[PDB]
């Protein structure tokens, strides 16, 4: 009885949540793709000046 | 005396499974300490639990 009391606590202690990974895991997935995306954006400043001269 | 060497044994056993009741090294069942104080709010406040010595 001890010895599956004691698993169950470092158990307790040390293991993760799963279910909230998997919602962080998509909305990080998503914030990437639109990071990208706003970079890519970001990067296409200052190619209006050739249109200038 | 075979009534009596049961009733020994059965003493000795309580003693037993009473001190090795220890989960991390604490424990509430032993009489070690007089209570354990648990975290219940973000600022510190405790939950208390008394130690009930078995």
């Amino acid at each position: 009885k001890l010895q599956d009391s004691l698993d169950a606590g470092v158990g307790n202690l040390v293991d993760a949540d799963l279910a909230k990974e998997s919602a962080k895991l998509q909305s990080l997935q998503t914030k990437q793709q639109l990071g990208v995306q706003a970079l890519s954006i970001a990067n296409q400043s200052s190619s209006s000046i050739l249109s200038l001269f | 005396n075979a009534l009596k060497s049961d009733f020994d044994s059965l003493r000795d056993q309580i003693e037993k499974a009473a001190t090795n009741a220890k989960f991390n090294g604490v424990s509430i069942a032993d009489g070690s300490t007089t209570k354990l104080t648990f975290l219940a709010n973000s600022d510190g406040s405790g939950f208390t639990v008394n130690a009930k010595t078995i």
